[PDB]
């Protein structure tokens, strides 16, 4: 049967993911 | 200006002079925008957030609106505690009011700030929605052609909208998702790589849930565009497009069929050999949920020539990918026809399956033993068990199975003995 997406200890974004917050630079 | 002490910023912001206050706010912004270790906690401890929030409403001094919006954006980019400080100062309705600013750079900065707040987690996401952020956000995108918007502006809008789609426990409000989706589907057809990536992320979040949530998305007709983006040359686009496709095939057989009908399986020779290990893993996971489907869906896997690619991944891949491949095989052997299962063996599944029995991992051993059982049940339907038994002995498989007898885990022993008992005795 179908395995829905799982929580691995570090696999939410797992560093290949999207930034949830961003700081604006240049100053 | 440059490198003010926090002490001098506070003096300027405490002056009763709006132009002095502007200079001091710009100085705070520059501190918070430097490359290394912005002094966010120092700025918070100085008590500056309520003044910054007050400046968001200074309509006759648009520069201080911009400078305070930027300063607050950067405080809210930090930890949950730092984001909370910004929310606690009343920033959410003040930023929502700035979305309708006649100054585009100020509206954009407010979009960015609200994205940081929503990106903290589901509670702040839902609070931003309750304050009414969605209508004015979508109004900024209500144009005949997205290409008339500034590229940076459009990218920030897309990213902020994706954070309103993000996170679970709970998922976003159903009515908020319905309200956002039509604009999101337009963004998904826009020709900017960063807009496409963040749109795919949003779709991937929306399809990460119960089948009812998946259906909301599939009904809007996005699957063919997702399959197109599956083949993008940009890894930042392929990664979320694949996640979304993978999420969709966790759904009903009908939802899974939409993915097959749009041509997704033709992309998998490349995905299953992709140099990025995460792509291979997600692609094999996706395959495992498709071989968990109907026999006609297993047959499409066969028709697209994908069983040799599963044999390949079983033979050589990162271990976590090999694991997903084992699952793909057990699912295949569980739901497939006798002829489908026989085809699997002729493709060379047995030796690489037997070699993974050496794994010091209990779960995959159970998964593999299950598939073997399944394959033996097909072979006896054809009355060819010894023939398969021979194949397993010759490649060293029997050695490992009778080794798994001395194994620590309950179910592994029982499975091992029963195999030996019925087919190797």
């Amino acid at each position: 049967e179908k395995k829905k997406r799982t929580v691995a200890e570090e696999d939410q974004l797992h560093l290949d993911g999207q930034e949830n917050k961003r700081r604006r630079h240049d100053s | 200006t440059v490198n003010w002490s926090v002490e001098d910023i506070v003096k300027g912001i405490n002056s009763n002079n709006l132009e002095s206050q502007l200079q001091a706010t710009q100085a705070a912004r520059k501190l918070l925008s430097r490359e290394k270790q912005p002094p966010i906690d120092n700025i918070i401890r100085a008590g500056l957030i309520p003044k910054f929030v007050s400046f968001l409403g200074k309509t006759d001094c648009s520069p201080i609106q911009f400078e305070s919006a930027w300063a607050l954006t950067n405080i809210a980019s930090g930890t949950s505690e730092q984001t909370k400080a910004v929310v606690d100062g009343g920033a959410i309705p003040a930023f929502i009011s700035l979305l309708a600013s006649p100054h585009a750079h100020i509206s954009e900065q407010a979009v960015w700030a609200l994205g940081n707040i929503a990106g903290d987690g589901s509670a702040f996401r839902d609070l931003v929605i309750k304050h009414g952020a969605i209508d004015p956000l979508l109004a900024l995108l209500a144009v005949p052609d997205l290409s008339t918007l500034a590229c940076g502006y459009l990218r920030n809008l897309t990213w902020t909208l994706s954070n309103l789609c993000r996170n679970k426990n709970p998922a976003p409000p159903l009515d908020a998702v319905e309200q956002i989706l039509p604009t999101l589907v337009r963004l998904l057809h826009h020709n900017d790589p960063e807009v496409l990536a963040d749109s795919c992320w949003a779709i991937s979040y929306l399809t990460d849930g119960p089948n009812e949530r998946i259906e909301m998305v599939v009904k809007k007709g996005v699957v063919p565009q997702l399959v197109k983006l599956l083949g993008a040359t940009e890894l930042p686009i392929v990664t979320p497009a694949l996640r979304a496709i993978g999420n969709i095939v966790t759904g009903t057989d009908e939802q899974t069929q939409k993915v097959i009908d749009a041509g997704a399986l033709a992309v998998f020779p490349s995905l299953l050999t992709n140099p990025k290990t995460n792509i291979q893993k997600e692609a094999t996971w996706t395959m495992s949920n498709i071989t968990a489907g109907r026999q006609d869906q297993i047959q499409q896997v066969v028709n697209h020539g994908l069983v040799p690619f599963l044999v390949g991944v079983l033979s050589k891949a990162d271990f976590k990918t090999q694991k997903e491949a084992a699952w793909a095989i057990t699912n295949y052997t569980s739901g497939g026809t006798v002829e489908q299962i026989v085809y699997l063996v002729h493709c060379g599944i047995i030796e690489p399956l037997m070699n993974l029995l050496s794994a010091k991992d209990t779960k995959i051993i159970q998964v593999i033993l299950d598939a073997i059982s399944n394959i033996f049940q097909a072979a006896e339907k054809l009355g060819e068990t010894e023939k398969l038994s021979i194949m397993i002995e010759e490649c060293g498989g029997l050695d490992k199975i009778e080794a798994l007898q001395r194994h620590e885990n309950e179910s592994v022993y029982k499975a091992s003995l029963n195999l030996i008992e019925k087919y190797f005795s």
